[PDB]
RNA sequence: AAUAAACA
């Protein structure tokens, strides 16, 4: 068993400090006006100092290809992790397990804080607020609870007789949305944990839900063929569009911060963009996931770059303007990833498989060689 | 035959018996994947051997697989339209009918292997295949000098195809492949066939290996009987192009010493000197 | 030095007056939360507050002398009804459960108490 | 006290 209790050895950890690059960046922006004006971190392993975090090169954002590996983080009940989430602080980052667990996991040094019996079925949403206070989650049983940042357990509610698999919310701690197996997208009240409005007309189970940053859009997307992609309408409960868009099974959907581009995970191997004030042409496709591309998470302080999981476990990284991938982990991260979640810096990538583990992935560093077994296996 | 041999092979206790279990079951998981006639027998033998040593979990391995399977077994049955019309057999022979009417069941062969029957982005498994397609037609008609450059062509279209796409170790293993079937052009068939020895002069021009072009180049002026007027044009256009004015003038240096050369490099190499160096003098003189 | 030139100490911003008598704090939803990041009221030191169980701030209560370990990172589900102590100072920690019972410790720079 | 030590 594991509670704390029996004695272990004095070790040094693994550290990802971002520190020692976020001051480097206040000493940085002083004399520096520009990235332009930016000295080069030339490749050897001698320029450990001259890192700054992706706000100091703005310009090049190459920058947050985090193909480096940091480490793997298993449990003791080997469950496969489906969400995973930085806490907005950049402090620890709670995940979700098969078995309805939270294991929160450290940032700079990741050991592990706490664990939590938190839901009876597994795990499916995750997502916190604007401001740092209330984190949403949502399950395999239809239960949303609430959570502060110190993970304290609030009133519960079924929100859905089937399987919640998202849970995405408005800019303010008022509304939010959750879809679910039985084919609807319900938008929530807040505070009264009473249900608004049921958007139905949809055909069949809808996995995912997003929210427009500022307009009050609520985008889906569906296993169903005929209504794969819906927009809403929140305050009516009107179908605002429907943009066909994929052959089968939409996975992911997320919206930029910036609010113009809708990106869309697909079990046809495929992420799209779409301009959503344009919806009769269509943006770059992104080619290049071998099997299905499950998981999708937009970098937050570089727009136009994010990262893209695969079913095979494959790991890539995009950019809006460019055609192929960037990065890329193949047979590497093994299983079939679920989730993404970049740190609030954008500076570290989490990870998460139907294997039971759950890796971590820094920036690269200056000057080492990718031998590794990630990069290249020779 | 390689079942029945893993069989043969004598394993007493348990753990050799479960040797021998683990070897017979990768042949099979590997051979119901490729494409062939017997496709359907196969499976039929998977089938009695995973229900012959435990038929509860037979249920399972059998299933977990299948779907891989109905779509190896229907490609195998697209497979065989294009090869029913093949010879296969056939001596190499060079251009002189019929010849040319095989070079298109060739040609058809090729670009339906480039269609990608296997829909799939992987293109280590895309190229292969295209591959395999080009080591049977240079079996039959290797004296063809466009089988050879359509052959190396599609490997240089796959190594930067493969560079973009974060394979890089992989980029240049098709890319010294595409240095290597040109190799087999000029050095087992087409020895006097100057074409595929441009196109892999060319070729190590774009891998940016200039020194091993001027053995290239070196190597057909050793061959005895050719006309190297014409290959004194490319050998000059090779030095100006990437080694300067200079290193071009000892080219054509070595245009004038040698006693097969015709007329068609004098007139090319003021016509170098002219329009690139922008010299009237040295182009009159 | 801030405090010679553009002193403040004579003025009564109206930021003060906003959290003396808190200046309208809302009684906070969902009453098994934790009124964490909240320091006191001084309503229920006086006299009593004038609402129980749902309120924003701090509610203390005597006969504490342990400060609570899980209190420490930021992990606090018990809230007011805990029954050990949230300040700072660091001398009503507990033994440490490694050195009391396992002989010496592990690390070096244990925060928890080592009594002989 | 509710996983402080969750180790390779
Ligand atoms: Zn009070
Ligand atoms: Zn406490
Ligand atoms: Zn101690």
């Amino acid at each position: 068993t594991f509670d704390g209790k029996r004695m272990r050895k004095a070790v040094n950890r693994k550290t990802i400090d971002y520190n020692p690059s976020v001051i480097k960046y206040l000493e940085n922006r002083i004399w520096q006006r520009d990235q332009r004006d930016m000295r080069a971190i030339q490749p050897d392993a001698g320029y450990y100092n001259d890192l700054v975090p992706p706000i100091g090169m703005l310009n090049n954002p190459m920058n947050a290809v985090t193909t480096k590996f940091v480490r793997t983080s298993t449990n003791k009940v080997k469950c496969p992790v489906f969400v995973v989430r930085w806490t907005p602080e950049g402090r620890r980052l709670v995940t979700g397990a098969s078995s309805g667990e939270f294991t929160l996991w450290n940032g700079l040094t990741f050991n592990f804080e706490t664990i939590l019996q938190a839901h009876d079925s597994p795990v499916r949403a995750m997502t916190w607020s604007h401001n740092d206070m209330w984190m949403l989650t949502a399950d395999h049983g239809g239960y949303v609870k609430y959570w502060q940042s110190n993970m304290n357990n609030v009133k519960m509610f079924q929100a859905h007789k089937e399987a919640i698999r998202e849970a995405s919310f408005s800019p303010t701690d008022n509304k939010f949305a959750t879809c679910s197996d039985d084919g609807t997208v319900r938008i929530w009240d807040f505070l009264r944990c009473h249900e608004e409005r049921i958007l139905r007309g949809h055909g069949a189970d809808v996995k995912c839900v997003d929210w427009h940053p500022t307009k009050g859009l609520v985008v889906s997307g569906s296993k169903d063929s005929q209504q794969p992609i819906k927009f809403w309408d929140p305050k009516t409960g009107q179908s605002l569009a429907t943009l066909h868009a994929h052959k089968n099974t939409v996975m992911e959907v997320k919206l930029n911060l910036n609010g113009n581009w809708l990106l869309t995970a697909s079990r046809d191997h495929l992420c799209k963009l779409f301009d959503i004030r344009n919806l009769k042409e269509e943006l770059q496709v992104f080619r290049g996931h071998k099997k299905e591309a499950t998981a999708v998470a937009w970098h937050p302080v570089h727009e136009g770059l994010f990262a893209s999981g695969g079913s095979d476990g494959s790991l890539l990284f995009w950019h809006v303007g460019v055609e192929k991938e960037v990065g890329g982990m193949e047979m590497a991260h093994e299983g079939m990833i679920w989730s993404l979640a970049w740190h609030p810096l954008g500076h570290i990538l989490c990870s998460g498989s139907n294997d039971h583990t759950s890796k971590f992935w820094t920036r690269n560093r200056p000057g080492d060689k990718m031998r590794d077994r990630y990069n290249l296996n020779l | 035959d390689y079942i029945n041999f893993l069989k043969g092979v004598e394993a007493v206790g348990s753990y050799a018996e479960n040797q021998r279990i683990t070897a017979v079951r990768r042949v099979y998981q590997r051979g119901c994947v490729n494409p062939m006639i017997n496709i359907e027998q196969l499976w039929r033998d998977y089938n009695k051997y995973e229900e012959g040593i435990n038929i509860h979990l037979a249920k399972k391995m059998i299933e977990d697989r299948s779907r891989d399977y109905m779509n190896a077994r229907r490609v195998a049955k697209e497979y065989e339209t294009v090869m029913k019309g093949l010879d296969r057999n056939a001596p190499s022979v060079p251009p002189q009918p019929q010849e040319a009417q095989q070079v298109d069941m060739w040609k058809k062969y090729i670009q339906w292997e480039k269609s990608n029957p296997l829909r799939t982005e992987d293109q280590t498994l895309i190229t292969k295949r295209v591959m395999f397609a080009y080591e049977q037609c240079l079996l039959v008609l290797g004296h063809h000098p466009d089988i050879w450059y359509e052959a190396a062509q599609y490997l240089e279209q796959s190594s930067k195809l493969l560079a973009e796409k974060g394979d890089m170790n992989n980029a240049k293993l098709f890319s010294d492949e595409a240095a290597n079937i040109y190799e087999r052009a000029i050095s087992t068939l087409l020895k006097k066939n100057m074409l595929l020895y441009f196109a892999y002069a060319d070729y190590e021009e774009s891998r940016m290996k200039y020194e091993k072009v001027h053995s290239i180049y070196n190597r057909l002026l050793a061959i005895e009987d050719i006309d190297p007027t014409l290959v004194y044009i490319q050998y000059m256009k090779f030095a100006r192009r990437a080694e300067g004015i200079k290193s071009g003038r000892m080219i054509f240096k070595k245009a004038r010493e040698d006693t097969r050369t015709r007329h068609h490099v004098y007139v090319t190499a003021a016509l170098m000197e002219y329009y690139c160096s922008k010299d009237k003098s040295v182009a009159f003189k | 030095m801030q405090e010679i030139i553009a002193s403040v100490d004579h003025i009564k911003f109206d930021l003060e007056i906003a959290v003396e008598q808190q200046l309208g704090a809302q009684p906070l939803p969902f009453p098994g939360m934790d009124k964490s990041g909240a320091a006191v009221c001084e309503f229920f030191l006086k006299a009593a507050c004038g609402k129980g169980g749902m309120c924003p701030f701090r509610h203390i209560s005597g006969e504490k002398t342990v400060v609570c370990k899980h209190w420490l990172r930021g992990l606090c589900k018990k809230g007011d009804q805990c029954e050990f102590l949230h300040e700072y100072d660091m001398t009503k920690m507990p033994e440490c459960y490694f050195y009391s019972k396992f002989g010496e410790c592990s690390n070096k720079e244990c925060p928890f108490l080592h009594i002989d």
